[PDB]
């Protein structure tokens, strides 16, 4: 899940 | 599982963890090992645990809660789908400011489950065991919340459910991860 | 069930009530029934409680022990086999210097058991419960033996098996019969 | 079952109905036609209502309740043993002044349980349904005990035990029955 | 089942008071038929008292007793103590007109009826044709007996609907609420 | 099954009345022929009223019934109340001509024998032979005592077919509807 | 089963025996001592055994058999509703011109039915056994039905059904109770 | 499962995704997991979500929903013979344009199925979190299809199987793929 | 399974798909897969479907189906064995003039087959649901036979077995295989 | 099963087939793949089908039997063990001359075992589908022995257990493979 | 099973040893048979050992390695390893003439076929006169295979005969005991 | 089971160790016999080592063992860890004289052989007779292995005997108690 | 049932 | 129930 | 069954 | 328990 | 168990 | 399913 | 099944 | 089984 | 097991 | 376990 | 974990 998660 | 690497490792390769199942000691000892050799490969890049989990045992709970703290990187956690008892006290567990759900998880929080048969005295062990067991989990998550123990006690008591909204509100994350 | 009236019928003519099975709500339902009928045939009679049991519900043990103190005639109570748990309970409920045992008859006292399942708040309403349900099991006993609370709690901590002689000389009973 | 009649049947004769097991449907249809039976035999002579019950269903129960507050003669209750759910229900439903427990006697009182399988829609009714039936038992509670409607809801949250001599102050019951 | 100086239901039996007091089956009904019957046959004349404590069952064994109510020249009585379930409300809804009573916490509950159907798709519509017709006859025979419309008694019957006693004789199901 | 100052079942043999309210075992059917039979020793002129009310059962425990039914010498009048399915509808077709009956709201259903085998091929032949068998048998009564072909009863029993007392009437399973 | 007596005891005072389910050891004992008892109160009156039966053991079968053939009375036989393997058997057994079925009553022969289980020379025997038992069986239905043997074994190979009629053709039966 | 790779990896790397069994968490997790990585090869191609499903979990199934709305990519979505329950609604969740059926794929609307046992109180909880599942499914339903939630409330009041045609005709899906 | 690859995988390498059990949806899935595959590797070769199923799953046998009538290749479909119920469907599905069975092969029809327990209502909407589903599958084997919808109705009334070559007279198949 | 390859894959590198289990559709769809498979490797070398079952599914069976009788090498069978029911139809269809046991190995010929519940027509459907398929397994056993149809019905009509040397007088087989 | 730097037991095989360690059914015959054709194919001359360690089994499976051994050109060399019972003890007695052995604690037992059979009469007596015929198949090949006459074998057969090593030797079932 | 820079067993049996770590089935048997004439062909010379955690099994299977350990050239050292019980025991005793160890806090039990017998008088002897000449072949052989006397060995394997490693040093079983 | 049945 | 059941 | 058993 | 249940 | 019990 | 899924 | 499948 | 078989 | 097997 | 076992 | 196991 990014940004940011990564 | 396909395959891209089975899509698993594929994850772990971009330091992300997958916390998808109920949680018992395989599966600690399976999240514990992968924070400690990410912390080996790196130990300033930040560790992405996702969450889709309704919890389970307690110390399974506890030494995944307690491996995040000891290692150095930052642990972000993102509730996918539910973050139910356990479970939400690990999504709670996340670095400060890095704990996120998606905008139709389910958040559940309440008191722990056990049992006990057999004599007066073992009963009363049980119980006390139990009951330390839950001042325990509801200290850490006044601290991790912001929310008082006395407000913990009482919104643990029965069942409560949260949407991702009313968790942020909570303090048991901290953005709404938004399309 | 040898007929001669059945047996146990023919005995309760004379005023002997048996108690020779586990207590349960349907046995305790029948021994006080008996018992007041006992009392309303005539008020002065000594009655005759025959006991060999394993003992059962704490709750149906003490619907016999409320009954039997409550009537006027006096109740002897004689261990034939066994009397276990809430079966020597009863046993020692007898009235004074009335209370027997056959010689090779075994007496056994222990602590209540049970259990419990659920939340930790249950768990504790279910320990707090068999607590005081053992405090006043203790107190009682602690009355009709002699001794103090506190030898009954450490012989009651776990499985005692008396003889006759021994349940004499603790004083849940008043006499061995011998032949 | 011992004979005396069986013993049940010579108590009957007395005016005295045992309610000594779990309340289903067969033991209200029983209790109910011998409550109508007597009020035929004599519409003015004390009946009594011997209680040793854990509870059961809260229907069958409320058949029992309707038609003691129906008939012309007082029913007296008397708890021994254990007077538990829709056990103690009854129990207060006694006429005043004329309810009973012996000193040892066990009163418990908790909020109703049930089950929900299906549909949305289907739960909803289902959860409408029962707590519409316990807004019904505490309203009775309360007119039969003198406590608030909030009083009785607090207070049966969880299972909750008490003493014979708790069961007076609390207006379950008008005396414990001594020696 | 205590005995009186008879066993309890035998004794009611002998003052016209017949008991459904259990789920209704075949078993049942049969009783219940055999007794009305008997007892039209000791006085074509005398009031039947039927007491309900009933969460239902067959349909057909339901039918077997609604038309011995009918048919027998006594009025039937009902009385609802406890509880009063799907085909359990029927009857007590099928009682003589001004006399069909319910204890003021008896709960009445009426749904539309419950059946199963398995294999092939004809015999799955035969199935459902059945139990279609079977509700069909049920709502009407209500609507009669209440004075509510079809269409009402067929929307307050698709789910489950739980009625107080007080609610019982607002919908027409009974007349009166028994007082103390 | 209460007790009348005889059970109910017995009082109501004393006035010539069978019960047939289960499904048809060997039991039911030894127990129904006894009855008969007895019914006609103490009287060979007086009707008897069998009551129906019955999901049927074994065919050759129905025959039991049936052979009795016509070899003896009072008329036996049927009466369907509830329910009267397969080889219960059967039996109330068998009830003496004019003196078969059925409540308004009593279900009647006919189909096709049942039944199973498993084994070799020569074995699941000599099963099938016997049922094929059975069911031309039935249904050559059924023609006989309705009026209807046995080649519209064959078409009308192929699958379950659920009848009205009307419609049972005018199929001519029976004579008249009891109404009230 | 209904009241008159019970209506089998009321049968059995006119000499009618219901042979009306499968034939263990407890159904051949009970009729061996009813045919027993009728031929002690009259040697000369005719027995009547009424039969709706799947059969069952060939033992239990025999005893009954060889009961009818001691006693002097003649035993008639009526195949109600069924009469398959010893069913027929006995059926067949009945005194000769005394015979009788239903119209629609269902007669079956078949062979006898067993199993074997062990060494080679344990399943020799048992085979050996019941093929004497056979033997046995299609003598006897000879000799009752007028049929030789070697039809007996053709016709038993396999389940055969026959009618009443059918019943009569082959000799099992003398005639068709007819409306 | 042939090897061409398995298939459904083959089929992965074009970009597609097979949603072909009940939805639980695993199911869920790995789907979630493929998104992601997908959307890492290239977060402008599109995806397709293949649907062969009669749904399963909704928590499971809105980790699915909550992924495919938050990535970049647009998701289409193919039912192939059956989507289901939170199969239909994850077919309603492709990118608007791109939903598509088969013309004999079955889509199946109804509401929320769950269960709970318990305290009134525990049963209230249950019965108020299945309302608001149900609420935020319709209300999501809703602004994909186009229809009001006050039509959809209705139309899933019971299971409602759709047609291929009647599902684009009703907004679930865009076009039925003809061949 | 033997290895030449597994023979399933080398037979896929041909085009050949085998479709030789029980059809569930994971059966289709790898089927519905293996057919869009094929078409992306040849979009113009034809593919042979040998089928040896007693059929399955109405829904997973539609989305074989309309997976053959989507792609652009001819599928050839071989009867080895049986084809029964959905799979003597798919047989019929074949490309025309391709669809063949071998000489001793099975081939049977019917009604679907189903069930529905609880309210009227839902029953009502299960019996609508399987009429529907039948007419739909009656009126696509008229379509795909040349007979008449009222023809084959009658034919699909009761389990009906075909010879291959009486499948090839009624048009379920073009050409039997003979050697 | 050891390495040498598999030994099995090994065994198919030369051509040779192992049935060596009970026959069913998985059995049935791996050895016509195997047929077919060598066949395309080598259309003229011969095929070598080692047989040790005890039989299985007729459908199965003759998905092998067409398979065998279809491709143009010959097939030679070899029976090892035991070749029971659709085994010894199996042994029997192989190519003329080349058919084989050892000398200890069993042959068993019987008829078709099945099952038919429900009502009276489809247990007519089901038994003629049984007799026509036995019909048909006998009219090719009558072409492969030499024996006539009426021989074939008569010694299958219950198990029929041949030595080598029979089933070559037999006509199953051509030779007795000896040492 | 352990790798060894191959799997232990497809090591052996490489040497031209078989393992019969388990129960004798189908799986294990046509993987035993399998091997010997295999090694057979390899090298026509050299012996093959064949290791047995079986309670028995199939005798239909027994038969298939047997005849196998029988039809091969190589000599099976056979040794017990623990037990060889019933059919194992066949098999191990189907050894080469002068390369059967026994390690010296190991068990041989020796008795008749077991089996079963339910049903009809003449199915009982089919299924009886198989496994007299197959004891008597087994016996005479155990009478060739040990020089002991076959009425010897019949009686020493009746029930469990267990034998050690060197009672197996003096039988006849080997010829060596295989001493440290 | 991890994985080494093999898989851990594998690793061992590499160096000559044999883990003897479960319940002794056939199974278990086959497959350490397999490694010990596999080590033996390796290098004839060399030690090998059997480590021992087993609560034993089966006495056919454990002689299959203990005769292949006697007969091979290599000196086989046992070492018990966690526990040696029954046929584990024996087979701990059965190691290179000399070379026989346990851990400090291993649990060494010995006990005569289980089994069971049903059926006619005649099988009970047979099987009965078996287990005492069974139970008298494994007293012989621990008597000659441990030094101690047959009468001994019977009294002390009458009921369970559970021995200390240093026990088991005393009695003969082993050698050394291997130390810190 | 009566009248007439009985 | 009386008055008035009966 | 009489006539006439019995 | 009399006096005074009766 | 007399005397004294009765 | 192409074109376009892909 | 060549000729023609394939 | 060679030869013939193969 | 050698000598001799093998 | 060496020396001596390795 | 480390520092100090490893």
């Amino acid at each position: 899940f990014s940004p940011x998660a990564p | 599982i396909p395959t891209v690497y089975d899509i698993y490792s594929r994850l772990l390769k971009d330091r992300i963890i997958m916390l998808g199942s109920q949680i018992d000691d395989n599966v600690a000892n399976s999240i514990v090992s992968q924070l400690l050799f990410l912390q080996a490969q790196d130990s300033e890049k930040d560790i992405y645990l996702y969450i889709n989990s309704p919890g389970g045992s307690v110390t399974a709970g506890f030494a995944i809660y307690d491996t995040i703290q000891h290692i150095k990187p930052d642990v972000q956690t993102i509730c996918i789908g539910m973050a139910a008892s356990m479970g939400s006290f690990l999504l709670a567990a996340g670095a400060k400011g890095k704990r996120f759900a998606l905008p139709n998880a389910e958040v559940m929080i309440h008191q722990p489950l056990g049992g006990a048969q057999g004599q007066a005295t073992e009963i009363e062990i049980a119980a006390n065991h139990i009951l330390k067991t839950r001042e325990k989990l509801n200290r850490i998550l006044s601290e991790r919340t912001g929310q008082s123990i006395e407000k913990i006690q009482k919104d643990t008591d029965r069942d409560n459910f949260l949407t991702a909204e009313e968790a942020k509100e909570y303090g048991l994350i901290d953005e709404v991860m938004v399309p």
